[PDB]
């Protein structure tokens, strides 16, 4: 039956999203698109009248949305405000099947994080604190050691929700190149490397 | 919107505010002394506006209304057939109840009282044209022809400045009067109704007036008062 697929499910700010409809009924009276989980006429974005090959707008129309004869809707410059569920309503004669919905998410591309060090040339059996600093509240924070994921271990601690990595005893096997990386369902960036030479 | 059916309509919608209706200039019905009429005619080219379809435009019927309506015959485009806004009197506007419809077409006043399935956003066009789409509906959709209790055409004075209507109801009977000059009054029709009419509405008149033209639909209405002696 009629499903609906966000292309893409995760859209970066100021990129387009296509609400792709598989697969419309072939003889419809009209079908419309709404903002959110609703068919309230004040949330109507645009609308299409199949027999009249004519489109129409609704209160929620933002000016950057296109409705296609084939059911699909094109957003043009997404804004965080556009993110949510969107409801496709289909009217035959004269029954209407509410019952396409789709949800998509919008995110800001992350910027490069900065990696901070206490001593860059730390002595054996002493604590190091690494701080991943960014302007990305709501980004995920992963730790890297020689390009690969940093191995958790037993004598490492991560606090400030993965913001600060602390390692008390630094045995010689902790020598290398440290980075953090912040992710985000649409972007990944890696911090400047930091090189601990445990001397 | 009072009106429950979601019509499929050839008109845009927006959520704009709308200026408050603009003010004028045994048993007996009259208008009051220094009474002041309000213009309830609304107009668009392209879109209707959702705020059009609620109070104070959707108004209380009470003891009736006295109305005078400009004839826009001469400021309409070439093929046009409706020369002024349609009005709708009724209660809940559903198939459960009688709605009076007074709608001009060409030389006639089409009067009807039926159990209409009225639209959420009922409107009228000066020159209505559907590219052969029976599903389309302007002010109502009824897949079954509704029970009527009056479907009658009356003659309109095609060339005349303004028309004067009186609509009231007593003992369940609705009474309609018409004239084309304020010096006269002529009985239009009257019919007994089982419900009692509590609300009324002048449907937005949408039209593409040609050239630099002041399309000024006006539908001025004051209320009537009852008195028994
Ligand atoms: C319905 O119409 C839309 C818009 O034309 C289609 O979305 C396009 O898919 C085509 C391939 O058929 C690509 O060339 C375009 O890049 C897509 N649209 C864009 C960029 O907005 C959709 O695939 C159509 N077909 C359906 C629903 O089966
Ligand atoms: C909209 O709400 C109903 C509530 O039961 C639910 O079935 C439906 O999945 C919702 N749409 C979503 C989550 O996209
Ligand atoms: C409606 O259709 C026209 C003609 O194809 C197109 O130019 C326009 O962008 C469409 N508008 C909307 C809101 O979808
Ligand atoms: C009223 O006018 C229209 C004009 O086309 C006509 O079709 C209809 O039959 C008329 N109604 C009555 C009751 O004669």
């Amino acid at each position: 039956e009629v499903t609906i697929e966000a292309v893409p499910p995760q859209v970066a700010e100021d990129n387009n999203v296509l609400l792709l409809v598989h697969n419309l009924p072939l003889a419809l009276g009209a079908f419309a698109w709404y903002k959110g989980n609703t068919t309230a006429i004040d949330k109507e974005i645009a609308r299409f009248v199949p027999n009249s090959n004519m489109n129409f707008t609704g209160q929620a129309y933002s000016g950057r949305e296109i409705i296609y004869s084939n059911g699909s809707l094109l957003f043009q410059m997404i804004t965080m405000k556009d993110m949510g569920v969107y409801t496709l309503d289909m009217t035959d004669e004269n029954y209407r099947r509410t019952q396409a919905t789709v949800r998509f998410h919008v995110h800001q591309p992350v910027t490069q994080p900065f990696l901070q060090v206490t001593n860059t040339t730390v002595k054996e059996l002493d604590s190091v604190t690494l701080t991943c600093l960014s302007n990305d509240i709501g980004a995920n924070i992963q730790w890297l050691f020689n390009s690969q994921s940093l191995q958790l271990t037993e004598r490492m601690t991560l606090s400030q929700n993965n913001s600060i990595l602390r390692i008390d005893p630094i045995k010689r096997e902790d020598a290398g190149e440290y980075q953090c990386e912040i992710s985000n369902p649409v972007s990944v960036r890696r911090s400047n490397s930091i090189k601990l030479d445990i001397i | 919107y009072i009106g429950d059916f979601r019509c499929i309509q050839l008109v845009n919608s927006n959520g704009a505010n709308v200026s408050a209706p603009s003010i004028s200039t045994l048993t007996g019905y009259y208008p009051v002394d220094g009474s002041k009429f309000r213009n309830l005619a609304l107009t668009g080219t392209n879109s209707v506006s959702l705020s059009w379809f609620q109070p104070p435009y959707l108004s209380q019927f009470n003891d009736g209304i006295f109305a005078k309506v400009q004839n826009l015959k001469t400021s309409t485009p070439s093929g046009a057939t409706a020369y002024f806004p349609t009005i709708v009197i009724g209660s809940l506007f559903g198939y459960t109840s009688y709605t009076v419809v007074i709608e001009p077409y060409n030389g006639v006043i089409m009067a009807s009282v039926c159990q209409y399935t009225i639209c959420q956003l009922p409107y009228t066009d000066c020159k209505p044209n559907t590219n052969g789409n029976k599903l389309i509906g302007f002010w109502h959709t009824d897949v079954k022809p509704p029970i009527c209790v009056l479907k009658r055409n009356f003659t309109l004075n095609v060339n005349a400045d303004a028309f004067y209507f009186h609509f009231y109801q007593h003992g369940g009977t609705f009474y309609a009067y018409y004239a084309d000059k304020p010096s006269a009054t002529t009985f239009l029709f009257s019919v007994y109704i089982g419900d009692i009419l509590t609300q009324y509405y002048v449907l937005p008149f949408i039209c593409n007036p040609t050239a630099g033209s002041t399309f000024a639909p006006r539908y001025w209405v004051t209320p009537l008062v009852k008195r028994q002696y």
